């Protein structure tokens, strides 16, 4: 029922509101800093010479 | 003339695209009929008198293959799926056509042809069926005119003014949904007014897709 | 998985024969048909070929006109029928089948062939030893040279490896580049530098012990170096 | 010889209105280029081949034709006889590939009409280019071969009056093939109205639902009445002024009015692609768009 | 007794959104802007594939990071050579109505599935030469959105009315069932570190899924309409969701809040298809306006229109180590371009 289906939905509401949370700030700098630590090998960032070759012929 | 794995390996492109083009005309010679409105109603009993997920159906006569897409039990949205179905020479729509005079109704007090009606408005302009011409079939004709008679049909809508007599009550409501039409020009809406007794109810839609392919034609070659 | 071979016995020059293999309950209508010849004293050599769809036959340096691949896979006719035959072809023959993809394991599986007496610019590879005596726990290392350059500019060496358990029918154990195939134990293993090839058995059993041979060819006449038989 | 019979009085017209009619004509066959050849999904079907093809036959020969006949009149260039015949192929070569071109797209839509099931693969783009490029070669060599080796100074000739230096037999040969096609395109053009009307019947009798009229058979008849009446009155003279040239019984008039009758050739291929790449419903809606 | 359980509903549900709101501190473009963008970026086709009769649907790419795989309307499942144009063999499907297709990672088995409601597994490193049906999962009512092999025996389907699966190879009970959403999902992406999912729904919610506990780790809530595409970052700690409404966008796992907003006035038309590459940098998405737009995910402006289809685009894709770029349109050709 109504009140049966409520039950669940409040648990699941209040088991999701305590879970744990970090700033935004942390996050978002280790993506710019995941960027510079594989940005030597990214082909279509930097364009690779065609030293290697691939896809020639 | 490249080294022994490459002269074997452009064989395989051979034996593949040869699969490929050999297997992609045997399936164009196939015509692709959606049912997207009800089928439950009345359509069943058609289904049985030729012969959960997508129903396919196959059947055939005059030389044309008929693949009927039963969509009855998806029970899910029905805009996700449909562009999947663009591209079908015609749609089946159905009704029972016992409604008015039995006021089965069970839709919280509302009658079912607001229902039919709402799903012929919302099909009939669709986007990607605006080329694709729908058929319509009516069921049950004995019934509705047997008991038509006691039935009084300006109860459940006051629009009509007419007699009870069967042959000229059913044509008031035909423009209802008719007339919803935006685009009365390639968009045609055909009737049969089926029956349960009825021996050729199918060959009707055989015509249909015809006066559909033919025309079809003049858009390509251009004579329209 | 398994294959029935049909010819054998004693003939005569100059006598048309017709040697035949199926592969009844395994796919077969897109595998070549490699067809290779024993030499009791040396190595194996690639005698007849066929690719799928019967789109490409070649022959080895000195058979042109002489061997024909026959393939008809809705009967089962899958067969070599000789033409103008000559004394000195007394010897037993293996039938392989491989096709190739990209990743694939070329020469992945062998046949069990078949005797046969009859009445009396190649690229060429050096083994390092021939004729070595057998003996029972010591680990076996081999090396092996080329005539040319290995690497193809597809990036694709021919590095075969086969090896020949004392019995009826070889095994592989390299293909493209020091990679194992199936069947085989993890014991053996194979690697090269440059021209410089090598074989490697560490752990030793009765099963271990072995003939082993090489192939480096890029182009089509395909056969062993010398013979490395350990029991002779 | 000389038979350049011409008075300037009327020189200066047929002169102003030859040049007026070639410039309608390469003004609409670039339009009709420009809109068919953008490449795009209009190119995929071959009907828009034989209709482009037209448009560039009827471009090039228009253009070269008028070029020949104000250089041939109102200069009276005699030349000689190698760059004569040179110069006159072209214009032979272009009417033969526009004949083509439509007995092609009449060929095209009369195998729409007659089976419609197997349509969408009977006309494919490989026949249609195998087609295509076999006319072409018909058509220039049967322009370009024969007159190298047939001239009316070889044997055999009258010089075929009217026209300069060209032999009896080869007149007769281009005026048959061209009758021929015509007549087929004619034919074509009634069958499909037949088989629309029986259709229309059959939809009508039968009792099956859907302009009160028949709506197909008289919009069919209405779009291809008009093509037959354009074409009999653009190359009616010019088929029997030509027969009545073999006859030989020669005039001053004669040449006048067939000077005069260059007026309705020229007009042929100014108004077909109008006819042609703009009665379609699918073109119409493509220009519209773009 | 329906009044205080809606009333503790909308109080839970203003407790979340307020914990949401304190954690912002700064916009992503205020702290990714100040470097050098990409610029004017685009590259010709260096491949160029055929043979599909008809609109190609899903297709991936392979651990060895040159084959391919590829999924369209009519029942062809075809394995693809990048490097040289040569099919190495097809595989007939039982339904033409097909909407996802995936490549295992050691490269021995492929999955399809469609509009049945099945998951169908083939075997390709078969030793009789030939690929045959390993497994055919059933255990939906309606239609797969998404496959995603976790490992070689453990794989996470997306079915169409409001759940997902994690399946076993061996035996075709379901080990862990989720439920949620309340309506329709769309798109399944899966971490490449194998422990976590999450998915979008036609509700425009997102909701991170735990592969072992088995319940809803986080929930988000964005967009005005359906949501048709995900994919996780190479990081595997954020993601990018595509919309119906002509506009992507950016979230990210512990912020639990919108990072970044891609959209353009020209375009109105929604995303079919989202696809990331190396080191996170350049996301490629597949539209419905015949293009398909690659935008750096630090800086939304654009940086090149891979135009060439015929169609719309349907699938997208990118090589392990970030070499070349596959696409795929409803028009039956399957560029690869480099
Ligand atoms: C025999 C080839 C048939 C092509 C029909 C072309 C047409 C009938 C329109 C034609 C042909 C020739 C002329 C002039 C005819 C005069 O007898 C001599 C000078 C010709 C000038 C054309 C130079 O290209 C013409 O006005 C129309
Ligand atoms: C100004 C001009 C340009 C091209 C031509 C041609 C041929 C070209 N050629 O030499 O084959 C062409 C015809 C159509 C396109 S190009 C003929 C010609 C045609 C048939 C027989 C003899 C000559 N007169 C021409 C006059």
């Amino acid at each position: 029922a109504s009140i049966a289906q409520a039950r669940k939905l409040v648990e699941q509401l209040k088991m999701e509101a305590n879970i744990d949370r970090i700033k935004v700030s942390k996050a978002a700098a280790d993506l710019m800093a995941y960027c510079e630590a594989h940005a030597k090998e990214d082909p279509l960032l930097t364009p690779v010479p065609a030293s290697e070759n691939p896809f020639r012929e | 003339t490249v080294s022994a794995e490459d002269k074997a390996a452009a064989e395989r492109s051979k034996m593949i695209d040869k699969n490929l083009r050999e297997d992609g005309e045997k399936a164009a010679r196939e015509v692709k009929l959606l049912l997207l409105g009800a089928g439950e109603s009345g359509k069943n009993t058609i289904v049985k008198q030729m012969k959960t997920g997508i129903v396919e159906t196959h059947f055939t006569f005059k030389d044309l293959h008929f693949k009927m897409f039963d969509v009855g039990a998806q029970r899910s949205e029905r805009k996700k799926w449909i562009h999947c179905f663009e591209g079908v020479t015609a749609i089946i729509f159905c009704v029972a056509l016992s409604a008015y005079d039995l006021v089965l109704a069970e839709d919280e007090e509302m009658n079912r042809m607001h229902a039919s009606m709402k799903l012929f408005d919302s099909i009939c302009n669709n986007k990607w069926f605006t080329d694709t011409s729908i058929i319509l079939f009516l069921n049950k004709k004995d019934l509705f005119e047997e008991k038509i008679t006691h039935s009084p049909l300006t109860i459940c809508f006051p629009e009509y003014t007419g007699a009870n007599k069967y042959d000229e009550a059913a044509s008031y409501i035909q423009s209802k949904f008719e007339d919803l039409n935006k685009r009365k020009d390639t968009k045609e809406i055909y009737t049969h007014f089926t029956c349960s007794t009825d021996t050729k109810n199918v060959q009707f839609v055989f015509d249909a897709v015809t006066d559909v392919i033919i025309k079809n034609n003049l858009k390509d070659c251009g004579l329209f | 998985v398994q294959l029935v071979e049909s010819g054998g016995g004693l003939v005569q020059p100059g006598g048309s024969r017709k040697l035949s293999c199926s592969a009844s309950g395994f796919a077969f209508s897109s595998f070549g048909m490699h067809w290779v010849r024993q030499a009791p004293e040396k190595g194996l050599e690639w005698v007849a070929y066929i690719s799928s769809g019967s789109g490409t036959i070649y022959y080895a340096d000195t058979v042109k006109g002489r061997f024909t691949i026959s393939r008809d896979d809705p009967k089962n006719t899958l067969f070599l029928q000789m033409t103008s035959l000559r004394s000195e072809d007394t010897a037993m023959y293996y039938c392989v089948r491989s096709i190739y993809y990209y990743g694939s394991s070329p020469f992945d599986f062998w046949g069990q062939g078949t005797t046969l007496t009859v009445s009396s610019s190649d690229i060429v590879m050096t083994q390092a030893t021939s004729s070595v005596p057998v003996t029972p726990g010591e680990s076996v290392s081999i090396s092996c040279r080329s005539s040319k350059s290995l690497l193809h500019s597809n990036g694709n060496t021919y590095l075969y490896w086969f090896l020949q358990r004392p019995g009826q029918s070889p095994q592989l154990l390299i293909y493209r580049m020091s990679n194992l195939a199936s069947g085989v134990p993890d014991r053996f293993s194979g690697s090269g530098s440059g021209t410089a090839f090598t074989l490697t058995i560490s752990r030793l059993e009765a099963e271990d012990v072995g003939v082993y041979y090489c192939m480096q060819h890029l182009e089509y006449p395909l056969t062993f170096g010398a013979g490395t038989k350990l029991e002779l | 010889e000389c038979f350049m019979v011409l008075n300037p009085s009327q020189q200066l017209a047929i002169a102003v209105l030859s040049l007026t009619l070639g410039t309608f004509t390469v003004l609409e066959n670039l339009l009709v280029l420009c809109v068919i050849l953008h490449s795009r999904s209009l190119r995929c079907r071959p009907s828009y081949h034989f209709i482009g093809s037209l448009a560039v036959a009827d471009l090039l020969g228009s253009v070269i034709f008028v070029y020949s006949f104000i250089d041939f009149h109102v200069f009276h260039r005699k030349d000689s006889r190698n760059v004569f015949l040179f110069k006159l192929g072209g214009v032979t070569a272009s009417f033969t590939a526009s004949v083509g071109s439509l007995f092609l797209t009449a060929i095209d839509r009369y195998i729409s009409i007659h089976r419609p099931l197997a349509y969408k693969r009977i006309v494919t783009r490989p026949k249609a280019v195998v087609a295509f490029c076999l006319m072409w070669t018909i058509a220039i060599v049967i322009a370009v071969l024969p007159l190298l080796g047939w001239n009316c100074e070889k044997l055999q000739s009258v010089c075929s009056d009217i026209f300069p230096h060209i032999d009896e037999t080869y007149l007769m040969f281009w005026i048959g093939v061209t009758s021929v096609l015509l007549l087929f395109i004619v034919y074509a053009y009634m069958y499909i109205l037949w088989k629309a009307h029986s259709h229309a019947v059959r939809m009508i009798q039968r009792g099956t639902q859907k302009p009160d009229q028949a709506r197909m058979d008289i919009r069919l008849a209405k779009t291809l009445v008009l093509i037959l009446v354009v074409l009999i009155i653009c190359w009616g003279p010019l088929l029997a002024i030509m027969v009545y040239d073999v006859f030989g019984k020669m005039n001053k008039l004669i040449k006048t009015v067939f000077a005069f009758c260059s007026m309705l050739c020229l007009l042929n291929s100014t108004v077909n692609p109008i006819i042609y790449a703009l009665r379609s419903k699918d073109l119409r809606h493509a220009f519209r768009s773009m | 007794e329906l009044d205080q359980l809606r009333q503790e509903a909308e109080q839970l549900k203003n407790q979340i959104r307020d914990a949401r709101k304190a954690c912002a501190d700064a916009t992503l473009s205020q702290i990714t802007n100040n470097i050098d963008p990409v610029g004017r970026i685009q590259m010709r086709t260096r491949r160029t594939l055929r043979g599909h009769l008809a609109k190609i649907y899903a297709m991936h790419w392979g651990t060895d990071s040159r084959l391919l795989v590829s999924a369209s309307q009519d029942g062809k499942l075809i394995i693809w050579d990048s490097y040289t144009t040569n099919k190495v063999h097809a595989i007939p499907l039982r339904s033409s109505w097909v909407m996802t297709c995936a490549y295992a990672p050691s490269g021995n088995y492929v999955a399809c599935g469609g509009l049945d409601n099945i998951c169908s597994i083939y075997n390709l490193k078969t030793r009789e030469g030939n690929v045959r049906v390993s497994r055919e999962l059933a255990g939906h009512t309606g239609y797969l959105s998404c496959c995603r092999f976790l490992d070689d025996n453990q794989i996470v389907t997306s079915s169409g009315d409001t759940t997902c699966a994690l399946w076993d190879i061996e035996t075709g009970q379901q080990t862990t069932t989720f439920t949620g959403h309340t309506g329709d999902v769309m798109s399944l992406s899966l971490a490449p570190d194998t422990r976590l999912f999450v998915s979008g729904a036609c509700d425009a919610s997102a909701k991170l899924w735990d592969v072992r506990e088995g319940m809803c780790r986080q929930t988000f809530t964005g967009h005005e309409s359906d949501i048709n595409a995900i994919c996780f970052f190479p990081n595997g700690n954020a993601f990018a969701t595509g919309s119906d409404d002509a506009t992507c966008r950016l979230f990210d796992l512990r912020a639990d809040q919108e990072l970044m907003t891609y959209s353009h006035d020209n375009i109105i038309c929604g995303i079919t298809s989202v696809s990331f590459s190396k080191s996170g940098r350049l996301l490629l998405a597949g539209y419905d306006d015949f293009n398909c737009n690659v935008w750096d995910a630090l800086k939304a402006d654009r940086a090149g229109v891979l135009a060439g289809h015929d169609n719309r685009v349907s699938c997208l894709g990118v090589t392990d180590d970030g070499m070349a770029v596959a696409t795929g349109s409803w028009d039956s050709f399957l560029k690869i371009w480099n």
